[PDB]
């Protein structure tokens, strides 16, 4: 088989034969963002070390049509003292462009041309700081990491919850901050045909989570058993226990969405239950406890479950009794 | 003494640029570094976005392209401006170890540009990959540049009196040509496909082919170079060893040669009775324009075929001369200019020269193959379609007998037009064969004289020799048939009924004539086989003879001067390369009798 | 492949199988000795057997009658190991038992034993003595770049790896190109077969289309076979001839150094570029 | 006729005879973005380069105003060192605004007002530093540029789903990262004409997308198929198939607004399908396939389409059978 996402929140989809690479090439910051960090280094590297080549040829040029290369006498105002070399203007372009400035060597006023290049490496610097170090910074401050501290059960349970069937799950959260405005969507994905004959192959299926208001809210601060309650209208309303095997086509997807509070950029946590990771006869335990002033929190019994007595009967079945 | 771009001579005075900047050589070199560093700076960038930067997750593939108008020309050109660089460069080293110093002006723009027209192709076939005109402006500027800055270098030279004695005149020269026209291919394309300047962007006319239509056989389709490298076989090969192949993965002909399309023009040209002299004016008009452009590739492969003996009788002479003297002579502006005749003499340029000179070689005469191949089987395809056509309707009112003769139509389409396009297959090789003999009798002349002649002329006589016994070859197979037949028969007459004819237990006596019936064909295997064995050592001892009688002539009855290495080497290398192409010819004058003998039959059958 | 190869010695026997082996080696090493003194003379030439060195010529003269001896000493051999195969298949085929020809389709036994045996005589003592001088003269011409420069065999092994490897992907896919090849030779001329015989009742009794454009499905099955199977041999050659193409500028670099660093060679170099 | 929306979600709607140009002034900073970036470069270039230019003045006024620029004798130490011609105090103001500082025109203590220019100055400086590097960054990382990477079907398709006429199309997205949040508008676009008189030329009628717990969220992370049940209270529930003609004044627009998971912005995609842009007996054919252990998504057969049957008539003759 294959997941459709993993356990990890990794989605296990390869896009092919796209033939619009232009779409790509007009969006190109977000490529650059999107990039991995030891491709991020290079080209964060490569933009600032080009820029500064780019010109040190600029102004070893400009120097050599002057005849600052030549050695020959003195009584000439170089366009910028103390170049000798090609390294001699690497060096000062370095300066310019990082605003070092030593002074060793330093733009004079003779030539009009270097003033000009002076001012246009400054502009063309300013840009390449401003991008690089904003996209950099973005890079570092994704908020899809914080989904790493956001944990869902290992295994979904299926029990009897005042006289109806629910597939409950259970969600923490490691961090000591606050995900604000939580959102808990649950999606059924498996292969359903029409009666029409149309076949969807990963068609997804929303299921609604009981909540008392609605749903697709929480206040993830304590972990929280998250259930779907199975009813003539759910999808799971003809699932047996002898359907939840290994190769059943049935997979529960769970996403988590809400603003890290530490940061403020919306964050999204995922995960997905296969037909084999639910779990029928069982129930979650209790893992809050209250130790003098303060509840606590046992997270080493986070996803064990208890055996409870629950009918072998589809919900289907139990309504018709 | 540290690197210097102009060197350090005098008291680095080459880098005063009074008199004018672009009076100084050194700046003007330096200025040609521009253009390079731009199409790197531009294309890197681009190329890095929107090819190298998603991956193993996002895949975007291209199942279908067009070729930018010119798309040949501009291959051609930038495979003479990469050969024109080297030796720009080689040009430029040979010059700069003369002085004390180190002159990075000689061959470094050189060498960087040469980093930017490979940049430039690869920048290039991206983009017409996945269209982007708008992006071949940067090309555009890049050409504009090259030649602007190029154009400065050589009026130069022509102010300074540097004639085209001077290597590096002609060099320069070449490149603003290539340039010049890489311009104007640029140029080209805006016209045919308007994309920037014109309101109306041209519609870009999607091939009617290269859809999802199964093909798999991308030959004519892709680059040029994958053309003469066959890159795209490449990764079907690379996935061919993991799965066994079918008739599905193989997929479907390309439209412009799948059997119909090449039957309709040879319907077509048959408009013009339907003889044999018919036959030919109809195939070569058919299949002709494509047909000379493989012999054509063969006889670049066999020009190019000379220049292994040539390179190895010019490096053996300036190696074995010692001396170990070089000075170009030659010093304008306090640089060293070397003279044509001396970049000649160095062994390191005629080795890469000779290294340049074989890929060009190699690939010319497979793509000679392929061509003949491709529009031979095209015939075969067009040839069983008129064949059919023949037999079906259209064919009122039939002579007599079983259709003339059953036998006759089996093989004639089974072991006739098979010969048919296997004269296709070697129909340049002929045509070659007398082009590349002549030029290396005449070399093999202008090295050894008289001894090389006499060493050529057996040779030559060997190859009547080669078809001499080769129809006793031929007629040897022919009495084995008869004998064998009748061997086959007596052997094919329980064989398939030994299931039961073991049970009568006649098979005891059945099984004691068939070392008769295989004596009187084994003693015809003898022929056969003996013709063969004279075959074998009349090939395979006769270049062994052809040097004995080219070496030992020197004093027998040539009486000349001591042979050099380079001369015997040279020598030695032309004849390897000349007995080789003897046995086709012997292998060719058979098939083409035997086409002759083929066409004939399918043209007397043909009404 | 070519692992049940080990066998078939039988048929050669020992004494002949090993006179082969001892002729083909035999040749291979006097041309290398008739080109290497060759070298020598033309390098004694410009300056003790340096009078008129026929020497050189009488071991080239003996080479020759030792190849004229060694082409019909694998022919003749040839000949003899087909008949002990024709022997020996014709008392297993008489022993052959009834039941067993039976259970079996009986055709295979008969193209077994008039086509294999057909191509084992005529074909395959050609084709096996052709492979033999072309393996051995590439192991000899990689000795003599060895011999005028041991510096050069230090990058040619990992070329000859790539070689292996290219090799390797060309064989197995280039073999089921035959085989399809093969297969779909036989539909097109059997349905010519089918077509001179009951013409009439095709002609009469349907429009022919069908038919001549059953065909053209045949042909285009048949065609891209052809071509296929043709790319496949022209990529193996164009790879093949540039990693030809780039040992030679490898071994030409090195033997010009050589000279270049005072290590003599001379026109001993010229000898291993060709 | 004129499209309400392009089909790459460009609006074609030009305001005209606007006479409140004071609202404009007032909101500087969202025009500052706003601008094209042939613009953006030019007021990115002229804010540091006037601002350099006009304090090279006052350095050059002052200068001149202590006798700096006079050349006779020395013994006065000058308010700035090495200033000659204003070519040396644009220099010298450029050293001070992008803080080079060679140290070849350096500040001397001879002049409070000098200190007080070069206070200034730095203030000013880093004001200016402080906007434009941050509007340009907001420019580069503007999140309408990644609505290139979703594409839409380029026709809609009306087929027979669950029994009842279903107006669907397929949405999918390019980029190996998420939209989080993703949320889905659907609207008709028409001019619709109440009883009372009353027209309204572009009467946007929100419909909505059946989803199964209510609608407007989906989870793309492999191209969706959205539709639009056609019941009683639809806008399309008196669409007839002669009706998908090219000038029939119906168009529907779909809205696709997320949180762009690498950057942190949210994002929008629009779309439009005319009346003739929508195909009647149609079905989209399923392009997600399985390929060892990862679902492999065919982007080359997206917007394909296979004719089945489907009742020429409208949801209302449906119900009426
Ligand atoms: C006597 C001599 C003594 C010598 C002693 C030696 C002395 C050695 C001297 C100095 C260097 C040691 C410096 C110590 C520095 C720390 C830098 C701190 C900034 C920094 O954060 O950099 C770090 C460290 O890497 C570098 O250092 C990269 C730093 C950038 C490198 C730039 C080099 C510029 C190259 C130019 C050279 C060529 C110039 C050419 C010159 C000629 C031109 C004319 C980057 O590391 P990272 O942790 O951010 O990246 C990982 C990693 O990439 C994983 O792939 C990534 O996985 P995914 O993103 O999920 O795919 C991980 O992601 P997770 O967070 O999810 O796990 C990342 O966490
Ligand atoms: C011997 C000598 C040798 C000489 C050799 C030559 C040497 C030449 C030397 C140095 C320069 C070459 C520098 C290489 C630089 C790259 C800069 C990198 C930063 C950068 O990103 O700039 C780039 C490149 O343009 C520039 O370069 C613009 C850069 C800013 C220019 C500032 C110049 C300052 C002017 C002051 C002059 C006047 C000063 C007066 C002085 C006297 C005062 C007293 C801007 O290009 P872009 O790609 O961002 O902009 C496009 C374009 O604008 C489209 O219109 C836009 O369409 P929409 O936005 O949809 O409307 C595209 O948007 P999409 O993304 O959707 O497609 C943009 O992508
Ligand atoms: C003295 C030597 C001077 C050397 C330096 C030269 C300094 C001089 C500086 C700059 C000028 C030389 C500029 C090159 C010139 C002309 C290019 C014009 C072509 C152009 O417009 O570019 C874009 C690509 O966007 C980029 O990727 C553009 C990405 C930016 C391009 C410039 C790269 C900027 C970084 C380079 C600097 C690197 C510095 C360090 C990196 C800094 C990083 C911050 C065109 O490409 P496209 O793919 O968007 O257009 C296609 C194509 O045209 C289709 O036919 C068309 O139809 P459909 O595909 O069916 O829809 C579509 O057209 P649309 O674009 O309208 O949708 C698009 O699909
Ligand atoms: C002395 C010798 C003198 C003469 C030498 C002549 C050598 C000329 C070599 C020129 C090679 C350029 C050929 C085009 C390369 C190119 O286009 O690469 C592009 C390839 C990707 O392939 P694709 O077909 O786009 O793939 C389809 C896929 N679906 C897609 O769209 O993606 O992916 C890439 O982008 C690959 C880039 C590789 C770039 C390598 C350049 C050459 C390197 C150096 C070798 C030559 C120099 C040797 C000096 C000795
Ligand atoms: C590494 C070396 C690279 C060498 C590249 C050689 C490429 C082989 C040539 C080759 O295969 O051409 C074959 C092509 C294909 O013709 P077609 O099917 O009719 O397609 C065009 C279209 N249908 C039409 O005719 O409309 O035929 C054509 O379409 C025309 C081909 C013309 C080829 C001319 C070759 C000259 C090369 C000169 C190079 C000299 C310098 C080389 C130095 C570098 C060496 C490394
Ligand atoms: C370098 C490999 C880059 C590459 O693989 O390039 C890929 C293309 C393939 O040809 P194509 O784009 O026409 O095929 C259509 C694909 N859409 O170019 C080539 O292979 C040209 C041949 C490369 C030269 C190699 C010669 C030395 C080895
Ligand atoms: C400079 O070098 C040149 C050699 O090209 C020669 O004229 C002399 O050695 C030097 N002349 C002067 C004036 O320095
Ligand atoms: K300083
Ligand atoms: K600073
Ligand atoms: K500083
Ligand atoms: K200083």
């Amino acid at each position: 088989r294959a997941r459709f996402v993993s356990k990890k929140g990794n989605c296990n989809v390869a896009h092919k034969n796209i033939r619009e690479r232009g779409r790509f090439l007009q969006d190109v910051f977000t490529t650059l963002v999107d990039l991995k960090w030891p491709h991020t280094l290079l080209i964060f590297t490569m933009s600032f070390l080009c820029s500064w080549l780019l010109f040190a040829m600029v102004w070893w040029l400009i120097a050599f049509a002057h005849g600052d290369l030549a050695p020959g006498e003195g009584t000439n105002v170089p366009c910028v003292t103390s170049i000798h070399s090609f390294s001699s203007a690497f060096l000062f372009s370095i300066e310019v462009q990082v605003t070092i400035g030593f002074g060793g060597r330093m733009v004079t006023e003779e030539c009009p041309l270097a003033i000009l290049i002076l001012i246009v490496q400054n502009i063309v610097g300013l840009m390449i700081n401003a991008i690089m170090l904003g996209c950099i910074f973005m890079k570092t401050a994704q908020a899809h990491r914080r989904a790493e501290t956001l944990i869902f059960s290992k295994h979904a349970v299926i029990t009897l919850r005042h006289g109806r069937l629910c597939f409950m799950l259970r969600v923490g959260d490691l961090r000591k901050s606050m995900i604000i405005s939580a959102t808990i969507h649950m999606q059924v994905v498996r292969k359903t045909t029409s009666p029409e004959g149309e076949v969807v192959p990963l068609h997804q299926v929303d299921i609604p989570m009981e909540n008392g208001v609605g749903g697709n809210s929480i206040f993830l601060v304590a972990p929280l058993i998250i259930y779907h309650v199975i009813d003539s209208n759910s999808p799971l309303y003809d699932l047996a226990p002898s359907d939840l095997h290994h190769h059943q086509d049935l997979e529960i997807i769970v996403i988590l969405e809400g603003v890290v509070e530490t940061t403020g950029i919306t964050t999204q946590a995922r995960t997905s239950y296969l037909a084999d990771e639910i779990l029928w006869g069982q129930r979650f335990v209790p893992i809050v406890a209250e130790e003098d002033g303060r509840y606590s929190v046992d997270y080493s019994k986070f996803g064990n479950t208890v055996k409870v007595p629950t009918p072998l009967c589809t919900a289907r079945q139990l309504d018709e009794d | 003494m540290p690197l210097a771009f102009c060197g350090t001579e005098n008291h680095s005075a080459a880098y005063r640029v009074d008199q004018g900047v672009l009076n100084n050589g050194c700046f003007v070199d330096a200025l040609n570094v521009v253009p390079h560093v731009f199409l790197l700076f531009i294309t890197f960038p681009i190329l890095f976005i929107g090819w190298g930067s998603q991956s193993s997750k996002v895949h975007i593939h291209h199942s279908t392209w067009l070729h930018f108008p010119g798309h040949n020309l501009r291959w051609i050109l930038t495979f003479i401006l990469l050969f024109v660089l080297v030796c720009e460069i080689a040009e430029g080293i040979l010059s700069d170890g003369v002085t004390e110093s180190r002159h990075l002006h000689l061959y470094m723009p050189a060498g960087m540009a040469f980093m930017a027209a490979i940049t430039s192709v690869v920048y290039y076939h991206n983009i017409e990959t996945s269209n982007f005109p708008k992006l071949l402006i940067a090309l555009l500027i890049y050409w504009t540049l090259a030649f602007i800055t190029k154009t400065i270098k050589f009026v130069k030279f022509y102010d300074h009196a540097i004639g085209f004695s001077q290597l590096r005149f002609c060099l320069t020269g070449l490149l603003v040509i290539l340039y010049g026209m890489l311009l104007l291919v640029e140029v080209n394309v805006i016209r045919v496909r308007r994309y920037i300047f014109f309101k109306t962007p041209r519609e870009v006319k999607p091939p009617e082919d290269l859809q999802d239509l199964g093909v798999r056989f991308l030959q004519p389709f892709v680059n040029l170079l994958s053309k003469g490298t066959y890159w795209w076989m490449n990764a079907f090969i690379k996935t061919a060893h993991k799965k066994p192949i079918d008739l599905r993965a193989i997929g479907k002909l390309p439209i412009a040669m799948r059997a119909l399309t090449n039957y309709q023009r040879l319907c077509v040209a048959f408009d013009a009775p339907q003889g044999a002299r018919a036959i030919w004016r109809a195939l070569c008009h058919a299949f002709g324009r494509r047909l000379i452009l493989s012999s054509t590739f063969r006889i670049l492969a066999d020009l190019l075929g000379f220049a292994g003996p040539l390179c190895i009788f010019g490096i053996v002479d300036h190696l074995g001369k010692e001396n170990h003297v070089f000075q170009p002579k030659t010093q304008f502006l306090g640089v060293y200019f070397v003279s044509s005749q001396e970049f000649l003499g160095n062994a390191y340029v005629l080795a890469v020269l000779l290294f340049l000179a074989l890929l060009l070689q190699r690939t010319f005469l497979q793509a000679s193959y392929y061509v003949a191949i491709e529009t031979g089987i095209n015939l075969r395809g067009a040839i069983q379609t008129k064949i059919y056509n023949k037999i079906m309707h259209l064919s009122t009112s039939n002579l007599s007998m079983g259709e003339m003769t059953a036998g006759q139509i089996c093989n004639l389409v089974a072991i006739d037009t098979n010969q048919l396009m296997w004269f296709f297959f070697l129909c340049p090789n002929l045509w070659a064969m007398p082009v590349q003999i002549i030029v290396g009798v005449i070399l093999l002349y202008y090295i050894l004289g008289v001894s090389a002649l006499i060493g050529a002329a057996v040779i030559i006589l060997l190859a009547p020799v080669q078809y001499f016994v080769a129809t006793k070859l031929s007629q040897a197979q022919r009495s084995t048939l008869e004998h064998s037949n009748e061997r086959l028969k007596q052997t094919n007459e329980m064989l398939r009924g030994m299931k039961l004819l073991k049970l009568y237990a006649w098979e005891s006596i059945f099984c004691s004539r068939v070392e008769v019936t295989r004596r009187k064909e084994m003693t015809s295997l003898r022929a056969f086989a003996v013709y063969t064995s004279i075959s074998i050592f009349m090939n395979t001892a006769i270049p062994i003879a052809a040097v004995l009688i080219t070496f030992v002539g020197h004093v027998s009855f040539f009486k000349e001067s001591d042979l050099s290495p380079s001369v015997a080497f040279a020598s030695l290398s032309l004849f390897h390369i000349l007995v080789t192409p003897l046995f086709l010819l012997s292998s060719v004058v058979r098939s083409t009798v035997k086409a002759l003998v083929s066409v004939k039959k399918l043209s007397e059958f043909l009404s | 492949p070519w692992r049940a190869c080990t066998k078939y010695l039988s048929s050669a026997g020992i004494l002949l199988l090993s006179l082969l082996v001892f002729s083909q080696l035999l040749k291979h090493m006097v041309l290398v000795a008739i080109d290497y003194w060759l070298a020598k003379w033309t390098d004694s030439a410009l300056v003790d057997q340096s009078v008129y060195a026929m020497v050189f010529t009488l071991l080239c003269s003996l080479g020759i009658v030792l190849c004229l001896v060694t082409s019909v000493t694998v022919e003749w051999t040839g000949l003899k190991v087909a008949k002990r195969l024709h022997r020996s298949l014709l008392n297993r085929i008489i022993l052959a038992p009834m039941r067993f020809f039976e259970t079996t389709p009986l055709g295979s036994i008969l193209n077994r034993f008039s086509s294999d045996c057909n191509t084992i005589d005529q074909h395959i003592p050609s084709t096996l003595e052709c492979l033999s001088r072309s393996t051995l003269l590439c192991v000899s011409a990689l000795t003599v770049i060895s011999y005028v420069t041991p510096v050069f065999l230090v990058a040619l092994l990992p070329l000859a790896v790539v070689c292996y490897f290219i090799q390797k992907y060309f064989r197995v896919a280039s073999r089921d190109l035959q085989q399809l090849d093969d297969t779909t030779q036989l539909p097109l001329l059997s349905h010519f077969a089918e077509t001179v015989e009951g013409l009439t009742t095709i002609r009469a009794f349907r429009y022919e289309a069908r038919f001549q454009q059953k065909l053209l499905e045949y042909t285009d099955s048949n065609n891209i076979a052809s071509l296929f199977l043709t790319a496949a041999n022209r990529w193996l050659e164009v790879r093949m001839e540039y990693i030809g193409a780039c040992v030679v500028l490898i071994a030409a670099a090195t033997s010009i150094s050589n000279s270049l660093h005072r290590e003599l060679s001379a026109g001993l170099v010229g000898l291993g570029l060709t």
